[PDB]
């Protein structure tokens, strides 16, 4: 069902479909070191990704249905330069006819054109004045379904936001070449990241789209805040999803000492552009290998690892005393060589028992492989104390809503721009 | 029928006077005087509490405007309700009973407010405290009058007004002695804080408790027993009066010669009583507006309303004008520094009352600075750094911040007025109110001083009025004091400094007191014993409503012009004096 599918291979970009589409890459197109499949495009002419299709797969029919799917990561807009600056990233238009993808300030634009110069547009808008966003500088699964008979729809993360009729359009003659390049942006430091771009010759339903979403999500590998791979020996700022206005903090070091959720968070402000909440507050959480047989530094599901807490630019260890009062066990930061037999091995969870993808959960375990409980927080005398309790496992078994078992890992990113 | 009733009334009014003249004036009257003096001193204390604790409560409870205005009145509205309610109920339940109930209500809500943390709950508690102390002055005067013979009744009732002064002086002294200790931060509960002003509130609740204790040892007025058909109890109380007086005199052997006393012939269940009580009180209130008392009541209404309006207006106006003059002087002394370029320096300061305009700051570190009444205008801060910044009445207008960090600062969003921040970061913001709360320091002391001088100027007037009430007359005292109050109002033009305002406050306070004494005596003497507290309560509720209106109007005119307060006060007092000169003379008459 796939006609074009850009994937990575041995120092080249190829097409998985049985068409062998010619791909030309510019001399300044960059790739990541760990997830080299995803590609980055910068605001230069030489940042060129050129793909050429065959004459037998050119969109030149009159009721031909088609769809596209991709992932996009678009950074924060910092100043007033970026306002009202619709710039195209994906162009498939020849002789002023075809389909294109453009972006504005906090918008994703789907535009398709005919030979009669008719314009139909579908828009997703996301705010940038929010405290903590699920779209700013974070990977978004965007797919578009085009039904030439009824209408076209926009889908993000498998959910619908907007749809507009396209019945007025008569005939679309897309270009034989698809253009991936930032075009019409006045900001010299503006870039996007896309990955997993696929083409279809039929309007995908919600079932197929969700199937593709989870298939491409790599549920077997943990994802940090930005949606990238979570990595060993990398400092991560910690955000608790259920109470996202407090940051992990310390007061003392030892068994007596404890770690808690202190707040509220600060703010980074550029007036009338963004009023986000500071994400570089608190203590970093470095993750170290314990029994991972994999050679890479990527953290996968069911990996027993260690947790290193950076306090005053000094590394410590996450441990608890299993034998204590109550069901929840208070987390504490201990010296690495003075941990003794305290429970420190943690199991990192990516998906549920049924295999449903969810956020990051830390499952503290003892040396006997006994589940103390998922790492969370419990209030002691108006103090939010980090605890590990079986209660979260109980709600999981009862298919209830857990409260405090979900965490996000926030590394320092250039796309966020916050001063640390 | 009605004439027969009136004849019975007049007969009882003469025999009671004869019995009281037999009993004589002595120890009983003076003991009761001191007891009811405590009750009145509570009232005197009550009207200072919120004025003295507002500067501290505004910061400690985040009080905005229209929230420090409804706490500056709430006592007057509470007393409005209380006066009417307890004065109405005192003619069906008894003077001492209703006085006990009202004082207890006042004390309870006062200790409770000493601990309340929010504003709405504090407003409610303090409203209810006002409701409780509102029935003190009607009941007290109408209770002391039912033990006095006609020989010296104005003097003995006028001596009873020293107590409101003794309460004002008490409040001022305790505010001076307690509130200035801002260090006191007693902690009981993490979310709650207990400061010095709460201690002041408790100590201000104390005299009401003492009043309850003192009153529990006094007998109900015999006249109330006689009106309501209870003959034995009235005989008992009169015998007690006579016995106490004669034992104190030095002749504890003579016998109470009165054997029979003329008495007015009387012609689920909880709610039943509640209805009957309401009906009886309403009947008494409407009978106050009867054919026999409709002219008298209307001049009393006029006199009470006009005097209260003028007195309260000017009394709240004088301290407002003093602050306004202080504010004008403070604005005159402000410093301006036009145009600056500071670069690459760690630079703290403790700057007060300044304006910086046109500055250009680059790579500046501002660690540990106190800002009081400092404004930065038309400034530019670029890669600046603010740490441990304490801000009071400090603003940034038309300012531009670029790559600046505010670490551990109280620079909230309301302190940047029409500013532009670019890539700015706020971290570890201090706890503070969402809006400006101002701050009062040394001025408190002088405030107290002023109060002490405005409730001490009243003293000569009290003394003279008490001495001369019986010799001169109620109408002459009231008129001669209202007219001189009007002349003092005219004199308000020749004062523009704080010292002049203090002297003028003392003058007006010293002048108006005799008038208010006369009016209290006159309104006790002018009503029958079965409606005295209902009438006096209605006219003392009208007084508190006039107080609210006058306070609002006269504080609305501060800093605008002096003509409005002078004209309003002089007009009101002239009309009050004119109406007072039309009232009947009650000197040398039996208490009918
Ligand atoms: C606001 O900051 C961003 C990010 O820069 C970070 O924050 C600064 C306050 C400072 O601490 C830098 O060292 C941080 O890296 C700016 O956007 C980037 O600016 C850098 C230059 O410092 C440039 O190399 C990048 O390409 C920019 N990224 C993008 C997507 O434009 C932004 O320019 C700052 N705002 C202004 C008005 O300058
Ligand atoms: C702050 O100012 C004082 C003098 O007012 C100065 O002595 C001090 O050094 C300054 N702070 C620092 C950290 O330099
Ligand atoms: C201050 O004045 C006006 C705003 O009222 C503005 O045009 C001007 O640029 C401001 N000054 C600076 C230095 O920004």
């Amino acid at each position: 069902t796939s006609i074009l599918s850009i994937v990575y291979k041995k120092d080249d970009l190829i097409d998985l479909s049985r068409y062998g589409a010619k791909i030309n890459i510019g001399d300044r197109v960059y790739y990541d070191s760990i997830d080299k499949n995803q590609i980055k495009l910068i605001n230069l002419e030489s940042s060129t990704i050129e793909v050429i299709l065959k004459n037998a797969i050119v969109y030149n029919s009159m009721y031909e249905n088609f769809s596209t799917s991709f992932w996009i990561k678009i950074p924060k807009y910092f100043s007033k330069i970026n306002l009202n600056n619709e710039y195209t990233i994906i162009n498939c238009i020849e002789n002023n006819s075809g389909w294109k993808v453009s972006l504005n300030y906090g918008e994703i634009i789907w535009t398709l054109q005919d030979n009669k110069q008719n314009i139909q547009r579908v828009v997703f808008k996301y705010s940038q004045m929010v405290n903590i966003s699920d779209y700013i500088n974070r990977w978004i699964f965007v797919t578009i379904t085009n039904n030439r008979l009824t209408k076209s729809k926009i889908y993000i993360n498998g959910r619908l936001i907007d749809q507009k009729p396209i019945s007025n359009l008569g005939n679309i003659h897309a270009s034989n070449k698809i253009m991936f390049k930032l075009d019409g942006c006045r900001d010299p430091r503006r870039y996007i990241m896309i990955k997993y771009f696929n083409l279809f010759d039929k309007e995908l339903n919600e079932k197929e789209i969700k199937d593709l979403y989870d298939s491409q999500s790599n549920s077997g590998i943990l994802k940090d805040f930005w949606g990238n791979y979570l990595q060993y020996d990398k400092p991560y700022y910690m955000l608790n999803l259920f109470d996202p206005n407090k940051y992990v903090d310390v007061n003392n070091i030892g068994i007596r000492g404890y770690m808690y959720l202190k707040g509220p968070r600060g703010s980074v402000v550029t007036t009338n552009i963004y009023l986000n909440s500071t994400l570089y507050e608190g203590t970093k959480f470095i993750i170290k290998k314990y029994a991972s047989g994999n050679e890479d530094n990527i953290v996968r599901n069911n990996d027993r690892v260690y947790i290193n807490v950076v306090v005053k630019n000094k590394e410590y260890r996450l441990a608890t005393n299993a034998s204590q009062a109550g069901v929840e066990k208070i987390l504490s930061a201990l010296e690495i060589p003075d941990v003794g037999n305290l429970s420190q091995v943690v199991v990192m969870k990516s998906k549920d028992d049924q295999g449903i993808r969810n956020k990051c959960k830390m499952n503290l375990q003892d040396n006997n492989g006994n589940d103390i409980g998922f790492i969370g927080f419990h209030l002691y005398d108006n103090i939010a104390k980090l605890v590990a309790s079986n209660w979260y496992n109980r709600q999981v078994g009862k298919a209830s809503r857990t409260f405090g078992c979900s965490w996000e890992f926030i590394p320092v990113d250039d796309g966020w721009g916050e001063s640390s | 029928g009605e004439a027969q009733r009136r004849k019975e009334r007049e007969e009882l009014a003469q025999q009671y006077e004869a019995i009281l003249r037999e009993c004589g004036h002595g120890r009983f009257q003076w003991t009761l005087y001191f007891v009811l003096g405590l009750a009145l001193m509570a009232d005197g204390v009550e009207v200072f509490v919120v004025g003295f604790v507002l500067p501290s409560a505004e910061k400690d409870m985040c009080l905005s405007d229209s929230n420090k205005g409804m706490l500056g009145l709430i006592v007057y509205l509470g007393m409005m309700v209380g006066a009417f309610l307890w004065g109405g109920l005192a003619d069906r339940l008894g003077r001492r009973q209703c006085l006990l109930i009202s004082l207890s209500v006042n004390s309870v809500f006062a200790f409770f407010s000493s601990f309340v943390q929010g504003y709405g709950t504090f407003l409610f508690c303090r409203l209810l405290s006002g409701v409780g102390i509102g029935g003190s002055i009607p009941i007290v005067f109408s209770y002391f009058s039912e033990f006095l013979a006609q020989e010296k009744r104005g003097e003995h009732l006028s001596w009873l007004c020293m107590f409101w002064m003794i309460g004002g002086v008490y409040a001022a002294a305790m505010a001076w002695a307690i509130i200035p200790h801002y260090g006191w931060s007693f902690q009981m509960g993490s979310a709650y804080q207990f400061h010095s002003w709460r201690v002041f509130v408790l100590v201000c609740a104390f005299p009401s408790v003492f009043a309850i204790g003192a009153l529990t040892t006094q007998p109900e007025s015999p006249r109330f027993f006689l009106e309501n058909g209870k003959h034995d109890e009235a005989w008992m109380v009169l015998k007690q009066v006579h016995d106490t007086n004669m034992r104190a005199k030095g002749h504890p052997e003579r016998v109470f010669s009165v054997t029979h006393i003329k008495t007015i012939h009387q012609e689920q269940r909880w709610g039943v009583r509640a209805l009957s009580l309401g009906g009886q009180v309403w009947g008494n209130f409407l009978s106050c507006f009867g054919p026999e008392y409709r002219r008298i009541t209307l001049m009393m209404m006029g006199v009470w309303f006009t005097m209260s309006f003028s007195y309260y207006g000017l009394t709240v106006w004088f301290p407002d004008m003093i602050r306004h003059l202080q504010a004008v002087d403070y604005a005159s002394r402000t410093k301006v520094f036009p145009g600056e370029r500071v670069e690459h320096v760690t630079f703290n300061f403790t700057l007060e009352n300044q304006i910086h305009r046109g500055g250009q700051y680059f790579n500046d570190k501002f660690i540990g600075l106190r800002l009081k009444s400092v404004s930065f205008e038309d400034s530019l801060f670029e890669e600046c750094y603010f740490e441990d910044v304490t801000s009071s009445n400090t603003f940034f207008r038309n300012c531009t911040f670029i790559n600046t960090v505010f670490y551990n600062t109280d620079l909230f969003e309301y302190k940047f007025v029409n500013s532009r921040l670019i890539n700015s970061t706020f971290l570890h913001n201090k706890e503070g109110c969402p809006l400006d709360v101002t701050g009062t320091g040394e001025g408190a002391y002088m405030v107290y001083f002023v109060s002490f001088l405005g409730t001490l100027a009243v003293l000569p007037g009290n003394i003279v009025s008490a001495l001369l009430m019986d010799k001169i007359g109620r109408l002459r005292m009231l008129a001669g004091s209202s007219v001189m109050s009007c002349v003092s109002c005219f004199f308000l033009s020749f004062g523009n400094s704080e010292s002049a305002m203090i002297a003028l406050l003392c003058l007006f306070g010293g002048v108006s007191i005799a008038s208010w004494n006369a009016l209290d005596v006159l309104t006790v003497e002018l009503y029958p014993s079965d409606k005295r507290t209902t009438a006096f309560g209605f006219l003392n509720a009208l007084c508190k409503l006039a107080a609210v209106l006058g306070i609002s109007i006269f504080t609305s005119f501060v800093g605008i012009t002096k003509a409005a307060p002078i004209l309003f006060a002089s007009a009101a007092l002239a009309l009050g004096s004119s109406l007072a000169l039309k009232l009947p003379e009650t000197r040398g008459q039996v208490l009918q």
